[PDB]
RNA sequence: AAUAGGUUUGGUCCUAGCCUUUCUAUUAGCUCUUAGUAAGAUUACACAUGCAAGCAUCCCCGUUCCAGUGAGUUCACCCUCUAAAUCACCACGAUCAAAAGGGACAAGCAUCAAGCACGCAGCAAUGCAGCUCAAAACGCUUAGCCUAGCCACACCCCCACGGGAAACAGCAGUGAUUAACCUUUAGCAAUAAACGAAAGUUUAACUAAGCUAUACUAACCCCAGGGUUGGUCAAUUUCGUGCCAGCCACCGCGGUCACAC
């Protein structure tokens, strides 16, 4: 048996009912191009950053700590909305809690709101 | 909106064990020229403090410094936080998992075996292609010496002299041009979620037969020396991604005669990729009809004891001009094309005739035959720009 | 010699070792540009694997994979070794199995 | 080059080169139990952050030291003379030691052979026409050295009024780059330095720890691998391949009996 040993470091087994505390949760915002997911993001942030952008389109993953008034602490996974960054809202969807799905009234179900929601369903996250 | 992301939040009833071995999620990974390599996580179970070592795919960390999204130090990660690491080794993937480990011997002793894993994969893949290189050959070879029998290998090496004598190869140059309709692109990127991005793109690209498009090198991080050297030594195109690009690369890069393009927008640099293989793309000929004329009666002229044929053409419609290009029509057949080595009417040399005008017509080609149906059509050629067929889906 | 002459002259001067296309250092990294063929010299008969790599000196060598098989591919990072291969004339450069992209021979 | 060996030829002798056996130091691959000690960026490329020089009844002193690096490179040694400095102080001489003067002092290339004002006398005016060099002048390239240590540099322009311009060749750490990759520890308890009349204070010097088969020392109930196996050169069973695939430091092997793959 010349074969090497297996020393992988792998994933923790399900912590326990009793070691479980409760947590802030995780939470993406997902939609389409220029629905608003950057100025609602702002508006919860209380600081602008869709103007100090190149092209006032979002091509990162950023996740900030806000607090809530009522004194929760929540994620917000700011992903992109072009079409270019699939990768990045399906890597949001697997680290997120629950997707808030930024779909403009004016234009509608699009493109990529379509692709949102299959990677929500693949994650199995409430939306 | 608040309200119901907070009601959902407590129906999930949401929980992790704050204490034990940290786990993560990598969000973004990139180079900080101060602080080195850095990666943007999640924290999932445990809690992250500075010394923790972590290991993500094929690289780990000693943590050095933890940061918020302001950059102030934050001495603790409690689940479901954002945290930027420093103090990693090598570069992790984004999207790859985070898990602690006791020391940094076991950290690397993880590592390691996730290399070799990753070795061994490779390894079975590249196997199955060694043995498809190497069936043929054995083929061809059997193939060979199975030509003559199982004899002395002085006689086949005799017998092959009697073939031997009959064969004059010539050995193709071992460094072989590359065609012009070939881009070699070298992309640098801020991040490496950014670089994954492009890279997908350029995946989606099915245009090979009129163009290629080869990817030597990718990487993190600005313009550097390499990247110079790499598109000097393949001819290649630098296409930074929100990166920066110094005066001393910059110089560089013009006396090696690389192409640096420094974007900001994603939509951009395609659009500007796609620049570059339209100019590799072949100038596609526009062939507009200037006229068409039919023969009517063949001619053989005597000049400088020489029978030139001369086809008697009556121009029907349109014109015909000395310059434009032809191409011989037979029945709808197309016979000939080239252009007039002679266009002479009426004893009198016209570079343009007019409808209705009689010409003679001699080809510059003796082979052409000229029978009393024949038809001619004159058309102009004009090199038209083309464009690549690629489409990225924006 | 006379112990005059000897005096004059002094120690006898060393030629300066030349160096070799490792300039003088045990590994280099370079990239794949071809991989091809090539002929011994007589009395031996092979097709050896080799390959045109560009090292980060500057210069342009060919090299020579050892083992049975590869998948070595342009635009590839190999670590490159001295040592002459015998049969190939002027082919002074070995390919590091195990190093970069380049994996150890499957066994078997 | 040694106690030597192998290899020129059809063969012998002679000569001669290449290689082998020895010992270190990097790096690579495969592999790895512990303990203690030593040593520990590839790069005079660019540097986030934090710390690294204070003391003290106000003046002064100190921060010109240590620590660091190796770009450049005959300022380092001896003699003469003689400042600053210590010996509380005037004085004394001693000690230490710069500048100045005399001497000495790397390697390669002569396909660098001539340099071009490099000398003397005289109080001065000024006069004479010399001076160095094939025993290597002038010059070019390379390099830190003669190691209780020393020299030199201190972002660059030898220098630093000035300018470019905005400096980790201080510790820790990073980016780029390279085959080359140490912790963004603690404490002034010991020694050293600075200040103070002093108790004392300070110090990323240092001490004591951390990481790492680089090296040495020691050990272990369990726990061994790596490379060799034609000769040189210690040591191969049986298959498979069939001048193919592949191998060797050298000579060489493999064409259906391969101690060489
Ligand atoms: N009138 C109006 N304009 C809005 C509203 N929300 C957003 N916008 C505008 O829509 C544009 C796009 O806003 P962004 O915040 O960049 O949208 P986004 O979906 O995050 O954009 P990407 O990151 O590129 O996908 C901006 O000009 C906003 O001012 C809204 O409620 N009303
Ligand atoms: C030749 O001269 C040409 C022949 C026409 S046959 C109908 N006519 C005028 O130039
Ligand atoms: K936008
Ligand atoms: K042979
Ligand atoms: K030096
Ligand atoms: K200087
Ligand atoms: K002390
Ligand atoms: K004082
Ligand atoms: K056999
Ligand atoms: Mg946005
Ligand atoms: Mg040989
Ligand atoms: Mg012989
Ligand atoms: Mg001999
Ligand atoms: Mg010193
Ligand atoms: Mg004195
Ligand atoms: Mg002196
Ligand atoms: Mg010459
Ligand atoms: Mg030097
Ligand atoms: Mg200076
Ligand atoms: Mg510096
Ligand atoms: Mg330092
Ligand atoms: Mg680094
Ligand atoms: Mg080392
Ligand atoms: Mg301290
Ligand atoms: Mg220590
Ligand atoms: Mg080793
Ligand atoms: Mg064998």
């Amino acid at each position: 048996d010349k074969v090497r040993k297996n020393k992988d470091a792998v994933r923790r087994p399900q912590a326990d009912p009793a070691l479980l505390t409760p947590r802030s949760p995780v939470v993406t915002i997902m939609g389409h191009v220029d629905h608003g997911k950057t100025t609602l993001l702002d508006k919860f942030r209380k600081t602008q950053v869709a103007a100090v952008e190149t092209g006032g389109i979002t091509q990162h993953i950023g996740a900030f700590l806000v607090s809530l008034p009522s004194g929760e602490k929540i994620t917000f996974l700011d992903t992109p909305g072009h079409a270019a960054f699939s990768a990045m809202r399906a890597r949001g969807a697997q680290v997120t809690d629950i997707v808030v799905l930024v779909v403009a009234a004016d234009d509608g179900v699009m493109k990529q709101t379509v692709e949102s929601i299959q990677h929500a369903k693949d994650a199995q996250v409430p939306i | 909106l608040a309200e119901a992301t907070v009601a959902l939040a407590e129906m999930l009833e949401l929980k992790a064990d704050p204490n034990g071995p940290v786990e993560g999620t990598v969000i973004e990974s990139f180079t900080d020229k101060g602080r080195g390599l850095v990666t943007t996580a999640i924290i999932q179970r445990g809690t992250l403090r500075k010394g923790s070592v972590l290991v993500a795919g094929k690289c780990w960390a000693k943590v050095r410094l933890m940061f918020d999204e302001n950059g102030k130090t934050i001495d603790e990660a409690y689940p479901s936080m954002p945290v930027g690491i420093t103090g990693w080794r090598d570069l992790p993937s984004a999207g790859e998992e985070i898990l602690e480990v006791e020391s940094e011997p076991r950290a690397r002793e993880v590592v390691d075996w996730r290399k070799y894993e990753q070795e061994q994969e490779k390894g079975q893949e590249d196997l199955k292609i060694i043995e498809e290189k190497r069936k043929e050959h054995k083929e061809a070879h059997q193939k060979a010496r199975e030509k003559y029998g199982h004899l002395l290998w002085k006689k086949r090496s005799i017998l092959r002299f009697l073939e031997r004598k009959e064969q004059i190869p010539l050995k193709p140059k071992e460094k072989r041009e590359r065609d012009s309709n070939v881009l070699s692109v070298i992309i640098k990127g801020d991040v490496d979620g950014s670089v994954e991005a492009i890279l997908n793109i350029i995946d989606t690209y099915d245009a090979s037969h009129e163009c290629e498009l080869e990817l030597v090198h990718f990487g993190v991080g600005d313009v550097s020396a390499n990247d110079v050297n790499l598109a000097e030594t393949f001819d290649g195109v630098i296409y930074g991604f929100n990166v920066n690009a110094g005066n001393v690369i910059q110089q560089s890069a013009a006396k090696k005669g690389v192409k640096i393009k420094l974007h900001k927008i994603i939509y951009r640099l395609v659009e500007d990729l796609q620049e570059e293989l339209s100019s590799r793309l072949p100038c596609a000929v526009e062939e507009h009809p200037v006229g068409e004329a039919s023969i009517l009666a063949t001619f053989s002229v005597t000049e400088g004891k020489k029978k030139v044929p001369v086809a008697g053409c009556r121009v029907q419609k349109g014109q015909l001009e000395k310059q434009k290009k032809f191409k011989l029509t037979r029945n709808g057949h197309v016979i000939w094309k080239g252009s007039l080595t002679s266009l002479k009417h009426h004893k009198d040399d016209i570079s343009i005739v007019k409808t209705g005008m009689d010409c003679g017509l001699s080809l510059d080609e003796d082979n052409m035959e000229f029978q009393v149906g024949d038809r001619i059509v004159c058309y102009e050629e004009k090199q038209i720009q083309a464009k690549t067929s690629w489409d990225p889906g924006f | 010699a006379t112990l005059n002459q000897m005096h004059r002259l002094g120690p006898p001067k060393r030629p300066p070792r030349k160096l070799g296309p490792t300039e003088g250092r045990p590994q280099l990294k370079g990239v794949v540009l071809c991989t091809f063929t090539r002929k011994p010299k007589k009395p031996n008969s092979a097709n050896r694997k080799c390959c045109r790599v560009r090292l980060s000196t500057g210069r342009e060598a060919v090299c020579f994979i050892p083992g049975e098989g590869h998948t070595l591919q342009e635009h590839q990072i190999v670590l490159v070794e001295g040592g002459r291969t015998q049969d190939l004339p002027g082919v002074k450069l070995t390919v590091v199995r195990g190093k970069y992209d380049c994996g150890h021979v499957q066994k078997k």
